[PDB]
């Protein structure tokens, strides 16, 4: 103003994972079309922000990072995310280094994980060739092995962008209502 | 054929 | 008297329009009972582990005011960490 309560952002930040790995064109373009849609569908109610720092590292020797992303920079980015959610705008992270929900499981971010799922590995393969194949297939396969109810908040398995967008919007409109009762008053 | 409609869907998504 | 209850209900109403101070995700469940001595009867917020709460302010050492992040749920009293701990201790003692 053992602990029973963990402090989390006032609006759970939306993080997209799948169909495959970020940094490659199939995943990057498929997620971008979704971010583009959110930007206009939730205009005035959403903040979409790039996170390049490796927020997977968020949680008597001093703890340090062995990559270019420091624990101080990560902490700065965690505080920026909490602060962006403080007035209850929807928050969406374009988080470069998160390709799997287990990478945020131990943070205090409590994300809404949106799984952009290609149901068939054969469809994913052909997609990639239509444009480093094996790292992409393994990442998609890892996603497909997660227990869906506990790992993901939304699964977009629709093959039409229009239908994936409306399903995600429906979810985010309901979250909006849950967080804004009338009684309270790639990118 | 379901896989073929899948692929066309995702190709159109990527194009968008 | 029992205008203590009046002041507690009045603090609840005043909170409805206040900002969210912070949010918490729960790591334990709380299933409210009348014997928990809630400042206004029937206004305790129960929850399960991994639920989300929006917190407005602190009423006293045993109770916060806030709500479950769920459509149709409204402001009420949320047990403080100390209150959760004292319920667990009182239960452990009673069970020995
Ligand atoms: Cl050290």
């Amino acid at each position: 103003f053992t602990p029973p309560y963990d402090v989390v952002p006032s609006m759970r930040p939306v993080v997209l994972v799948g169909p495959s790995l970020k940094g490659y064109e199939v995943t990057d373009m498929m997620q971008k079309a979704l971010f583009d849609f959110l930007k206009h569908r939730f205009e005035g109610r959403i903040s979409i922000t790039r996170v390049t720092a490796d927020i997977s590292l968020a949680k008597a020797i001093i703890e340090r990072s062995n990559t270019r992303s420091s624990l101080a920079e990560v902490q700065s980015e965690i505080e920026r995310i909490f602060e962006l959610a403080r007035t209850l705008q929807l928050v969406v992270l374009d988080a470069d280094t998160i390709n799997h929900p287990a990478q945020l499981s131990k943070t205090s971010l409590a994300p809404i994980i949106v799984y952009v799922k290609i149901s068939s590995p054969k469809v994913l393969q052909r997609l990639i060739k239509s444009r480093h194949l094996n790292v992409q297939m393994v990442a998609a396969d890892k996603l497909a092995q997660c227990p869906p109810q506990e790992s993901f908040d939304v699964i977009l398995d629709e093959n039409q962008l229009e239908d994936a967008c409306e399903h995600l919007a429906d979810y985010l409109e309901a979250y909006w209502k849950a967080t804004h009762p009338p009684s309270s008053n790639r990118t | 054929q379901q896989l073929e409609e899948d692929l066309k869907g995702y190709l159109d998504w990527i194009t968008q | 008297r029992r205008e203590a209850e009046r002041q507690a209900q009045a603090q609840l109403e005043k909170a409805k329009t206040k900002p969210v101070a912070f949010a918490v995700r729960t790591n334990v469940r709380y299933s409210a009972a009348q014997e928990d001595d809630v400042p206004v009867p029937g206004m305790a917020i129960s929850f399960e582990a991994k639920d989300f709460l929006h917190v407005k302010e602190k009423f006293n050492n045993d109770w916060w005011i806030g709500r479950l992040v769920k459509e149709g749920c409204e402001i009420g009293f949320i047990p403080s960490p100390v209150k959760l701990e004292n319920m667990r201790l009182q239960h452990e003692q009673r069970a020995k």
